[PDB]
């Protein structure tokens, strides 16, 4: 019961999916042929991990996931990679032509050619679920598939699954790795279109993640492999609540209740700790006080923005590993003495805590040290709107001269879709301002 | 009344989604082909021109 | 998986076409007998974009050789790699260029265009997924320019949603084997502004000036010029031919480079003609430009830049950031993040480290101004119009091309003067 279906869309989505699913198998003791010596529930079961892995009579544990790209290159690596026995071939879906960093191609031209098969395959996953809870959609903001096809899929998923929950892990462009000058365009259009279809989107800033890799791991020039492995550790923490259980566990939906005060205000900010290399973690065992402190250093956020210059509407701490309430309570308390984490006046100022006692693990050959405990803080803060403002400004500079717009009109889009998307974001930005003003 | 409203609003949300999607794919296929229609018709005034120049070249003797 | 169809046409087209194939087939480990021979599988990961899998796993250039004149065929086969070209793709009909754009486009060119369109189809039909097309050709001649642009129009008609990419060589009065080429050039560009998605602007003036002024060659061979065009063309296709973290194709490049459809004329560059700071600085220097334009006389809309060799990618990111920061007024503020750069750790041979530059600069208008200065320089007095009205043409079609090309220079100027506020 309570199964979740992951959907990884486009290059970034798929390569994050490699990172996440590789980590999931290591955390659950699943081997690359799907076999899990631990599970004596052959061919089925209702253990906590079964939210994310179906089972076959052969004992193979199969991701409840779907990779879809409009181009075969990157999924072909899944197809021939180490973990290639995990999946039924039909979970790995590719076209031939990609969306060429174009939202229109990904949402209309190319994507409409494959949307029905993707749904037809998502349906096949849904029908092995006894209590399907919702979807996890991993995609980038910036690519033509990550933007255009995801928002297409999301519309289609609302129609076919009602208000069944859809959470996003969205990859927010960084100019250090930005592959297209039109990424702001794609970013605005996809955000406008999935906004009323997403219940909760965790934005992952490539520049934040990139900065953290350079700084906390002395990685001279991080690669997508560097980023995705760190990203996956954050995703592991957010989904741990779903994949493991214990007394102190707190289901991610319980956090979602606190995290979303209004439907459009559904973009939490994540902060993770410790991010630390083996060389530096050797002989430095990190207390729950140190990792909790590190939550409130902005260097460890997944989006670059200043919570110090916005207001909180929620603060959650998601602990995994050797971590006890008493120690958490102590750490939080000194944080409250030593920090003014101000909330909006319509909002209680509690910090909501969860503890998954299963300790994090690492993918071998990583640079992240294997730590005993970890924390991911999920807060709703008006400061995350800075990430809309940065993108909205880049859209504006180009759209005022209509730069590159012709590539979109050429595929059937109208300028009006641009203006209407840009205005939604204008309105989202003032939503974020309004919720921060004091009541009267 | 409450549970049949939760049902009604879930359904109207599916409804409008279903329609907003269909209406935009129709406006898109139209607009895209109009641009390919416009593109090919441009190329054919070039074909028609490539002959009024060739036929003009016979109109000498 | 994602295939490009190549087309040489006319004298210059077929010779620079040949060196291209010699250069890139060497880099992919393909001997003149089409057998793989290389040391790494990276050579073959994306060999399919330019080559066909053949009998006994031979690799055959997806190339189409075109000319209205004999000589150019026996020279391609007698030349190295001439046997690797399949023999049916030599399409070819003899009544001569006459360096006449009229004959190339309308009259003598239109005869075997249906015969070239024939062979293009046979090559597109085998494409698992045809990216689009690549044309090497002159703008000064008559076959390469006049029939060359006629193909484009015809090819675009059959493949309207394919990317049409050309390497056009612009006429200079040095190097000039004729005198009517200003006519031919602006008649071609009046075509290019309308029916190509990406045109690499290869200026004989710029090329000649490099071998003379820079490389010190008081008498430069066409083989000297084409040694420039070969290393250039290998540069700007390194993104297409090898695996890179942009899976680069003609469309993704066009999207990143062309902010408005008519401004698709790129100012290429190469270094060296060695450290990443030196390589970077040289690659942006006016002297290393393959168009005879000064980039400090206008502003970059977009720029692509590919580094080849063993380097530190941190240095390249530090250096590429340096040049934009230190030269901020030369990049339009209203296209953020408009300088994209890739790194291939496999150098071209002879070089340990090279850099190729592709720029959409409004200083490219200098190149059209030079041509418009000499296209007119027969047209006040109405000179040699018989060469053209004789093949049937009208006067306005000469004036329209004129205005169209002036409409484009001012359009480049308009966006050079645009500000973010
Ligand atoms: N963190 C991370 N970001 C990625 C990865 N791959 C691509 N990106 C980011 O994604 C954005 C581009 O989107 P892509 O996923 O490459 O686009 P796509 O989904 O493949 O769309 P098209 O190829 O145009 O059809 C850029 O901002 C990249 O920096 C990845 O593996 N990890
Ligand atoms: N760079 C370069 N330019 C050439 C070459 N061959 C011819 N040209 C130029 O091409 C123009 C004449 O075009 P050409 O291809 O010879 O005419 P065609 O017979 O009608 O195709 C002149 O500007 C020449 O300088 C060559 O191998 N390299
Ligand atoms: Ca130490
Ligand atoms: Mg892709
Ligand atoms: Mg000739």
């Amino acid at each position: 019961m309570r199964e979740c279906i992951s959907i990884h869309v486009g290059q970034a989505g798929v390569q994050i999916g490699n990172a996440c699913w590789e980590l999931y198998c290591l955390e659950h003791g699943i081997q690359p042929d799907g076999q899990m010596p631990s599970d004596k529930t052959i061919g089925g079961g209702d253990d906590s991990f079964n939210t994310f892995f179906s089972e076959t009579g052969a004992g193979k544990h199969v991701p409840r996931a779907v990779f879809v790209d409009l181009e075969p290159t990157v999924i072909d690596e899944v197809r021939t990679g180490t973990y290639r026995q995990l999946f039924h071939p039909e979970q790995l879906i590719t076209g031939k032509e990609d969306a060429a960093n174009n939202y229109a191609r990904g949402h209309y031209t190319i994507g409409k050619e494959i949307i029905d098969l993707v749904l037809d395959r998502i349906r096949k996953l849904a029908d092995q679920c006894t209590g399907l809870q919702g979807f996890l959609v991993f995609h980038s903001f910036g690519g033509g598939t990550g933007s255009g096809f995801t928002s297409l899929l999301m519309e289609r998923l609302s129609v076919d699954y009602g208000k069944k929950s859809k959470l996003e892990f969205s990859i927010y462009p960084a100019p250090q790795v930005s592959t297209a000058v039109v990424e702001p365009y794609n970013s605005i259009l996809t955000t406008h279109t999935t906004l009323e279809h997403s219940d909760c989107a965790f934005m992952v800033d490539n520049e934040a993640i990139y900065d953290i890799c350079r700084r906390n791991l002395d990685i001279e020039r991080p690669t997508y492999t560097n980023l995705n492995r760190l990203i996956s550790q954050i995703v592991s923490s957010i989904t741990a609540s779903l994949r493991f259980d214990g007394a102190l566990n707190v289901d991610l939906t319980e956090f979602q209740t606190n995290l979303v005060p209004y439907p459009r205000i559904h973009f939490p900010l994540a902060t993770y700790a410790p991010v630390i290399s083996a060389e530096k973690a050797y002989h430095e065992q990190l207390s729950v006080a140190e990792i909790t402190n590190a939550c409130f250093e902005p260097a460890n956020q997944m989006v670059k923005c200043d919570p110090r210059h916005g207001k909180y509407m929620a603060c959650c701490l998601l602990y995994r590993g050797d971590v006890v309430p008493k120690d958490v309570n102590a750490a939080i308390a000194t944080i409250k003495t030593k920090r003014s984490i101000q909330f909006v006046d319509w909002c209680p100022t509690g910090f909501k805590v969860g503890i998954n006692y299963q300790p994090p693990t690492v993918v071998p050959g990583g640079d992240l040290a294997k730590v005993q405990r970890a924390v991911c803080m999920l807060s709703n803060t008006t400061a995350i709107a800075e990430a809309w403002a940065r993108l909205d400004h880049k859209f504006d500079l180009m759209y005022a001269k209509r730069a590159f717009v012709h590539w979109y009109v050429g595929e059937g889009m109208e300028e009006g879709e641009f203006s209407e998307a840009r205005e939604d974001m204008a309105a989202l930005e003032k939503d974020y301002e309004e919720v921060g003003v004091d009541s009267v | 009344e409450v549970i049949q409203k939760a049902i009604e609003e879930n359904n109207n949300f599916i409804k409008m989604a279903k329609e907003k999607l269909a209406q935009k794919m129709e406006s898109n296929k139209e607009n895209r082909e109009a641009h390919l229609a416009a593109m090919l018709e441009r190329l054919q005034e070039k074909d028609k021109h490539a002959e009024e120049v060739r036929k003009n070249k016979e109109l000498k003797e | 998986m994602r295939e490009i169809v190549h087309i040489q046409a006319g004298q210059c087209g077929n010779q620079i076409g040949a060196k291209f194939w010699e250069v890139i087939s060497d880099e992919h480990g393909i001997d003149p007998t089409g057998s793989y021979h290389g040391d790494s599988d990276l050579q073959l990961e994306r060999i399919n974009v330019y080559y066909n899998e053949a009998t006994g796993n031979k690799y055959v250039p997806r190339a189409i050789l075109v000319d209205l004149e004999p000589g150019t065929m026996d020279s391609v086969r007698s030349g190295p790699f001439g046997q690797i070209f399949r023999p049916d793709n030599f399409v070819f009909g003899q009544s001569g260029a006459g360096n006449n754009w009229a004959k190339g486009h309308y009259t003598e060119g239109a005869e075997l265009v249906d015969s070239v369109l024939d062979v293009v189809r046979k090559e597109s039909e085998s494409c698992d997924c045809l990216q689009g097309f690549q044309l090497t050709h002159s703008l000064g001649g008559g076959t390469g320019s006049g029939m060359g642009t006629l193909l484009i129009s015809k090819i675009r008609e059959e493949y309207p949603d394919r990317i049409m990419n050309t390497f056009s060589v612009m006429p200079s009065p040095k190097v000039s084997d004729t005198v009517v080429e200003p006519y031919n050039a602006t008649l071609s560009v009046h075509q290019l502004v309308e029916n190509t998605d990406e045109t690499y602007c290869i200026d004989n003036e710029a090329l000649y000036d490099i071998c003379f002024r820079t490389l010190k060659l008081t008498t430069p061979t066409y083989g000297d010029l084409n040694h420039l065009v070969s290393a250039t063309m290998s540069g700007v296709t390194t993104c297409l031919r090898f695996p890179g973290q942009l899976n680069a194709d003609l469309r993704k490049l066009a999207v990143n480079m062309v902010p408005f459809p008519r401004l698709h004329f790129f100012m290429p560059g190469f270094a060296p003609l060695l450290t990443v700071p030196e390589l970077t600085q040289q690659m942006f220097d006016s002297k290393n430009m393959m168009a005879a334009c000064d980039p400090r006389h206008g502003r970059y809309l977009t720029v692509a830049a590919i580094f080849r060799g063993r380097m530190s990618m941190k240095e390249v990111d530090e250096q590429m950031l340096n040049v934009q920061n230190k030269n901020s007024s030369y990049f339009v503020e209203w296209i953020p993040n408009n300088v994209k750069t890739a790194v291939c750790d496999i150098p071209p041979r002879g070089l340990k480290m090279s850099a190729t530059f592709i720029g959409n600069s409004t200083a490219i208008q200098e190149l059209f101004k030079r041509i418009s200065e000499q296209f007119t320089a027969m047209f006040r007095r109405k000179a040699f119009l018989h060469w053209y009205t004789g093949e049937g043409m009208d006067e306005m079609e000469f004036t329209e091309a004129e205005s169209n090309m002036n409409d484009l220079v001012s359009e480049y100027q308009q966006y050079q003067d645009a500000t973010a506020d």
